[PDB]
DNA sequence: TATATATATATGTGTATATATACACACATACATATACA
DNA sequence: TATATGTATGTGTGTATATATACACATATATATATATA
């Protein structure tokens, strides 16, 4: 029944780091936002690059979305 | 390569039968036309004369058709 | 089937328009059959008019009504021989039978046709293509496709309009959906509000290759990028609009819009037929629509070749004057009108009939990779980015493809395979047009126009040539000038008589004593045998609307109520100084406006330099300040 | 066969099953064997938890607690309704009493004469005429009876220097005069059921009663949708 | 919101346009599509239905008994009153 | 290397719909885990 | 071999949080697919 329904398993909005697992792997972050919009807004911050040249930029951060609300663990274990 | 049913269908009482030439199938536009044809093919005593689901189904026709001319 | 019958329709109302007190409405089928039907009337402020988008619109008390006749309204289909070539026509994939039908208008039916399907309720195919289809198509056209006065389409219109009356006493903002229920409220749209919010979102975006060079609306939030073509805006839950109010003061003069033709909907009026505009701002920025039978597609020109060319033609001591007025006469061009380079870096080419934009490069032999630092004109990043990585000839040359843009400017890098400069030149060659690089990377595009405008009282008109655009805005302009101020000057000399009565009774009202009569019925009559002018107070305060033959046809037949609404207040000395200063510059003004009247080359010359110098002035200051107008 | 109101079910059973539904479905005095297999009872089992005034919440235990913490906010809310009209018709009642002296004196005090609005607040107040606050005695919004009575004779003279000359005539007198009476009237109905048993405004609630109470009436017999 | 929009006159107006009027004039701040489902169930009225007196007159289709008022239309399509 | 298909993308203004999560609690359906045995 | 007995799921209501999808219309461009040439 797995393997019948594996390639519904296998799409999240990810925007992976360019040091994400790596030799530097902990030198990064990841910006957890809440939906699309969010995302955009953070995409449009991280990409100052002489305007924010002190800031961080996408060689050691991330962007994901949490999807709303999430998921309780406490009441379903 | 070659290794479900009917959505938003509500079919006839007398379809496929004895009967089946004389049943008719609604096909509307959305689900808020077909709100509007479940409230009134349910007019039960207050309309002697018209259509219920003994003769009459619905189905709805996904917002715009595609063409079969441009596709074949 | 068809020819057996098996495929029906039912047929329900559109329109239907209750009178007070009779229980039965009339029902209307199609909305220019209504229009037709309500103007012929004379005052309809005791019917209500509701239309019906959708079958989920119909209450109970009118569903009751429709299905105890539901078998008396199912229709049947007939077709006939005449009737392949018309499914060919209007479904087939060729256009050229689409664009010849589809010019002319639609034909009417006949008694005996209309007899026939109401009695024998069978409808034929072709007759049915012939109208109904017919109608939607050129309806789909007016919607699709913009004018060529304005430059916009029929919903960023109404968008216009209720944004001038929305943010008409402050101008603070609105989320886009609440400015969405306020146009679609007061502007009569009649349809989803899906589609209005999101023209509502891309009328006000401004980035380095959006459609809108010259927004109207200022946006406040996130509205999307040029890396993903603006199709990463937020929700209309989050951001704002508020209205560039300059701009629009400057561009679409306020004294103007009351001498448009209306587009009257359910009974009263929604919103212009056309703007005209200052400027011919309909070649003025971008555009890429299909439609029916045709396409749409503009490159915008310089501002400067514009401005030139308009003050050329008003301006009578410019030596391009006269000259340029033989070249109108014989349709030959003399001053250039290239396409718009402001905002994007690369370089314009004209190659025989076309113009060609370039991006721009950077190679480098030492690391070998090339530096990309623009794309050619409205070309997204990342659809580049894909569109470069699924070629496979191209990808045997490349190891990664790192994106390093700001949110502003491009920057790709590309990483070559080592020592793979030199076969690129024998595999993509370079011809005089375009170089290896710029036929290995993708980097031109050929800037190829549709110019297919719709015309007032509708219907397609097709150009050749954005001179003959220039050519066929510039006389509504000048006629609209003319119109402007032979209004102004029967306003003032019908104010000049109304405000020189009014000095009088103030001097008077002593000698007069207002107090010692009984109601308005005598007053009227002791003030009409002193010498007082009748006046209609209403029309010559606001005369919103009013033609100037309804103007000098309504004005003397009125009444004494511009006198009897005088406060105590106004009664005073310095009220009285007041008064008579403001006649002197109201006289002033008249001569002023006669004088502008007879001008060269044409009534309202000099006034149309001056807007055009503004129009100027504003759109210098909203491009310094980022389109923010701070 | 249901109807858009009205229910309608039919079910079918095989062959003998309904003593099969009798003997194994049994029947408790509480509920029938059919209802038992048909599923036709349910408990109305309430949860009575609101939220207060001033923020949190309360919990009840039946709804006569409910009635009973509802009735006193709707008898005070009538005491101060009735405290404000006192207050705005007597304000009323000395505005327009100057404004008909004014139309009776305004003949022979000829402010048209004078310059400008300093020298006519000048003379209106020589002659007696009370300060007033017009924009406020004229639409009380959302003034409590303290600012009612603390601010508005605290005003000026535009109620009576912004008057048309078509309040001058003979007819606006007379129907000032009737509004005046009218408000007098009023005045004395409004002291008169100010003091009255049980609280202040028994009568005016048992009217908005009977009127709540057709108007439900009027709205059950047209569908809810008043005809 | 109500009592302030149809003052004038108690012309109908769709949902999502009264929608509009009431997270303008009245500070709403949060999302439309639950506003226009709290409308829409304000204004229903069937047999077991929340509201035995509902604040509004709704006029098209409401949804039923059957599907316990969840086969409404959409908010471009009823109105309000 | 050639002449020839048939499917494929993108633009604006339109037509229709889909779906994940939180929060409380009375109620309904599924075993299953024993405990006498049998 | 029936019995309880403690486990585990499962929709459902209002007011919140964040998204998804089909279709029409014109025309210029595209990337791989195809004959037959041989």
């Amino acid at each position: 029944l797995q393997s019948i329904s594996k390639k519904d398993n296998h799409v999240d909005k990810y925007t992976r780091a360019r040091n994400a697992g790596g030799k530097r792997a902990q030198d990064c972050m990841l910006l957890a936002a809440e939906g699309d919009s969010a995302l955009s807004l953070l995409r449009t911050g991280l990409t100052l690059g002489k305007s924010n040249p002190s800031g961080p930029s996408f060689d050691f951060c991330g962007m994901i979305s949490l999807g709303g609300v999430i998921m309780n663990a406490c009441k379903k274990v | 390569l070659q290794s479900v049913d009917v959505d938003k269908y509500t079919r006839a009482r007398n379809a496929g039968g004895k009967r089946a030439q004389d049943c008719m199938l609604l096909a509307a536009e959305g689900d808020s036309a077909l709100s509007l044809l479940r409230t009134g093919l349910t007019l039960g005593k207050s309309n002697p004369s018209g259509p219920s689901f003994d003769f009459c189904g619905m189905i709805s026709l996904g917002g715009v058709i595609m063409n079969a001319c441009k596709k074949v | 089937l068809i020819i057996h019958g098996f495929v029906k329709r039912l047929l329900t109302p559109l329109i239907r328009v209750y009178e007070k007190g009779k229980t039965m409405p009339v029902e209307f089928y199609y909305e220019q059959e209504f229009d037709a039907w309500a103007k012929k009337q004379t005052s309809l402020a005791n019917h209500t008019v509701k239309y019906y988008k959708g079958l989920a619109a119909h209450d109970t008390h009118e569903v009751k009504s429709m299905f105890k006749h539901f078998d008396n309204m199912v229709y049947t289909f007939t077709l006939d021989d005449s009737a392949k070539e018309l499914f060919h026509i209007y479904f087939g994939g060729e256009s050229e039978l689409r664009k010849r039908e589809l010019c002319t208008g639609v034909v009417p039916l006949t008694e005996t046709q209309t007899q026939s399907i109401h009695s024998v309720r069978r409808i034929p195919c072709s007759l049915h293509l012939q109208v109904d289809t017919k109608a939607y198509k050129l309806d789909a056209i007016e919607r699709q496709i913009p004018n060529f006065l304005d430059g916009m389409t029929r919903a960023r219109r109404k968008i216009l309009a209720g944004g001038v009356k929305c943010f008409a006493s402050n101008n603070r903002e609105r989320k886009v959906f609440q400015f969405g229920g306020y146009v679609a409220d007061h502007m009569f749209y009649h349809h989803g509000d899906m589609s209005l919010n999101t023209s509502i979102i891309k009328a006000a975006q401004y980035y380095p290759g959006s459609s809108h060079l010259y927004p109207v609306f200022i946006g406040i939030g996130s509205f999307g990028s040029r890396h993903l073509g603006g199709k990463d805006a937020g929700s209309p839950r989050y951001i704002s609009v508020q209205l560039a109010s300059e701009f629009i003061k400057t561009m679409f003069p306020a004294e103007d819009s009351w001498l448009l033709p209306y587009v009257f909907e359910d009974g009263q009026r929604a919103e212009p037929e056309y703007y005209v505009p200052v400027l011919p701002l309909a070649i003025m920025e971008y555009g890429a629509n299909p439609s029916e039978g045709w396409k749409y597609t503009t490159w915008a020109r310089q501002l400067e070749d514009i401005l030139a060319l308009v003050r050329a033609y008003v301006d009578k001591d410019n030596p391009k004057h006269e000259l340029l007025h033989y070249a109108i006469k014989h349709k030959i061009t003399i001053l250039p009108l290239r396409p718009s380079n402001y905002n994007f870096k690369g370089h314009l080419k004209r190659f025989g009939q076309y113009y060609y934009s370039y991006g721009t490069y950077v190679i480098s032999e030492q690391r070998n990779i090339i530096t990309i630092t623009e794309l050619p004109l409205r070309v997204p990043t990342v659809a580049y980015i894909e569109s470069i990585k699924k070629s496979s000839n191209r990808m045997t040359f490349i190891e990664e493809i790192i994106d390093y843009s700001s949110s502003e400017t491009i920057e790709i890098l590309v990483k070559l395979k080592p020592n793979s400069l030199n076969r690129i030149v024998e595999e993509f060659k370079e011809t005089e047009e375009q170089d290896s690089i710029e036929n290995f990377l993708r980097l031109r595009n050929c800037l190829h126009s549709h110019l297919n405008f719709v015309k007032p009282k509708g219907g397609i008109i097709e150009f050749n040539t954005y001179y003959e655009i220039l050519y066929a805005w510039l006389p509504y302009r000048r006629e609209l000038y003319q119109k402007r101020l032979m209004r102004e000057h029967a306003v003032l000399k019908l104010r000049i008589i109304m405000e020189t009565a009014i000095v009088r009774y103030i001097n008077e009202s002593a000698e007069l004593n207002l107090s010692h009569y009984e109601d308005e019925k005598e007053a009227s009559r002791i003030l009409s045998e002193h010498g007082f002018p009748p006046l209609n107070h209403t029309l010559i305060i606001s005369p919103e609307f009013a033609s100037i033959e309804e103007l000098n046809q309504k004005a003397l037949q009125g009444c004494y109520t511009y006198i009897l609404s005088l406060q105590a207040r106004e009664l005073l000395i310095a009220a009285k100084t007041r008064r008579v200063e403001k006649i002197k510059k109201m006289q002033a003004r008249l001569d002023k406006v006669e004088q502008l009247l007879q001008e060269s080359p044409f009534p309202g010359a000099s006034v149309w330099l001056e807007e055009i110098d503004a129009v100027e002035k504003a759109i210098i200051k909203g491009r310094n300040t980022q389109w923010k107008f701070h």
